[PDB]
């Protein structure tokens, strides 16, 4: 049927906010088509700040504006800060229900990058007594989007069986994960030189094994 | 003001069915026709239907004609999305929402769908705690991995209910034919090595439930 | 003219060429029909008034 022929991204910045002029691939903009900006974040849930073409959203600060804008639905993440940006689904509900269109990813000023919060522990002893080793260098609370893994396999960086954790929007508000440097019981047992190198933002740092 | 108090990532067979609930808490879904839709994971949401407020039946989406089905757990004005024809391509998110002003005014949770085969086991506790040397600063490093969620997943928080903040629990990963659900944490050094958070990973779809306390590295 | 009906709110009972709001009531907890004037409808069989 229709499209949100507009910003499927948004451009919000510090001092301002981004109003995606999600131009009409359906027609003109209107509140009856209910062209909205449902904001979202990591944790992936779209939430309402401006909807129905004239309505605000509850729990919203002054960071939003919901209407038809330009020549389509108009979704303002307008008042972007560290709490004022989001990825919004493009509300289309032409007397039926507000489902996703294009949806503008409006930015905001914030999130200063600072090096990855590396937690350094060895692997499990029953992992070592069960023929494995996954020595944990975790990079949590990290900034910016830069993860450095130096899986020191045999002491120098060797990728024989190593495992990474997962990137997620965590309680540091930023990049984070684990990483078990991977040896066997005897494959990482004849050599006890295991290395996890944690790198934040283009800078590296080393951690060697204990035991 | 709909919040879809629902379930999470349920799992199914190839072709088989399963019902992921969303009871409506926060707002009045007993007069609220609120979205209980699917989630095509690349683009976001999925138009799978809304649920009418008084009667409890949905209207079903065009692409939701197929997997998602309507039911009405209307004791708070809520529903449940039934799953029939459990797909090879049906692995994807799901959501709820409820408001006024014909767009849905609030977007609740829903949960993910794992329509795929697996093993018969869950992830199991291996600890990544502070070492026999160090494991102390202002705080020490702590964490765990419930490795081997097949069929997954295990959810892993830090201090297992007695602690919620400070455990940076990462997602279950797909490796070696398992899900690996675990995390790290800036664990206590002015709490530890005496008192720790019992970090727990729980997943009864494979029957795993492992909490690890302040345990010694050596 | 509207010819509404009350299910959740008697403002759902609406006569009007003027619009309003209902909360927590669609069809199923509203009522709407076309109840207006400007016509003396003489012989309406097969669709009762």
């Amino acid at each position: 049927q229709a499209v949100v022929t507009q910003e499927s991204a948004l451009t919000t910045s510090p001092g301002e906010t981004v109003t995606l002029t999600c131009r009409s691939n359906i027609g003109a903009v209107t509140s009856s088509n209910c062209a909205n900006w449902v904001q979202e974040k990591p944790d992936h849930f779209f939430t309402g700040l401006i909807g129905d073409t004239n309505n605000r959203r509850s729990g919203v600060p002054a960071r939003f504006s919901g209407s038809l804008i330009g020549d389509k639905a108009a979704l303002t993440i307008t008042g972007a800060q560290t709490e004022d940006e989001a990825i919004y689904f493009c509300a289309l509900w032409y007397n039926n229900l507000w489902v996703f269109g294009g949806g503008t990813k409006l930015t905001v000023l914030g999130q200063p990058k600072s090096s990855p919060s590396v937690t350094l522990f060895p692997p499990s002893s029953e992992e070592l007594e069960t023929n494995k080793a996954t020595l944990v260098c975790t990079i949590t609370d990290f900034y910016p989007g830069v993860v450095t893994v130096d899986w020191k396999v045999d002491g120098t960086p060797v990728t024989q069986g190593m495992e990474t954790t997962q990137p997620s929007k965590q309680s540091n508000n930023k990049y984070m994960a684990s990483s078990y440097l991977t040896l066997t019981a005897r494959a990482w047992e004849r050599h006890s030189s295991y290395s996890c190198q944690v790198t934040h933002e283009g800078h590296t740092v080393e951690k060697s094994l204990s035991r | 003001q709909i919040q879809l108090v629902q379930s999470g990532r349920e799992v199914k067979n190839p072709g088989e069915t399963v019902k992921i609930s969303c009871k409506a808490s926060g707002y009045t879904f007993t007069e609220y026709p609120m979205l209980w839709v699917k989630q095509a994971p690349g683009k976001g949401f999925r138009w799978m239907g809304l649920i009418y407020t008084n009667t409890g039946e949905p209207t079903y989406a065009e692409e939701f004609k197929g997997r998602f089905v309507f039911s009405l757990e209307i004791s708070a004005s809520t529903a449940y999305l039934q799953i029939n024809n459990l797909t090879n391509e049906d692995t994807a998110t799901y959501f709820c929402v409820r408001d006024y002003f014909i767009s849905l005014d609030y977007w609740g949770q829903g949960t993910t769908l794992t329509v795929s085969s697996a093993k018969t086991t869950a992830p199991s506790v291996y600890p990544l705690a502070p070492v026999c040397g160090g494991t102390t600063g202002s705080s020490v490093t702590l964490g765990c991995l419930v490795k081997g969620y097949f069929p997954e997943p295990v959810t892993l928080t830090w201090n297992s209910g007695s602690l919620s903040s400070g455990v940076h629990t990462f997602p279950a990963l797909l490796q070696s034919g398992l899900y690996t659900l675990s995390s790290s944490v800036t664990v206590t050094s002015n709490t530890w090595p005496s008192q720790t958070i019992t970090c727990n990973v729980a997943h009864p779809a494979s029957s795993t439930k492992v909490d690890k306390k302040i345990e010694s590295r050596r | 003219t509207i010819r509404y009906n009350c299910t959740c709110g008697r403002d759902n009972v609406g006569t009007t060429s003027t619009d309003k709001t209902i909360n927590t009531c669609k069809i199923d907890q509203c009522h709407a029909a076309v109840t207006s004037h400007d016509k003396w409808q003489f012989t309406s069989p097969f669709v009762p008034r």
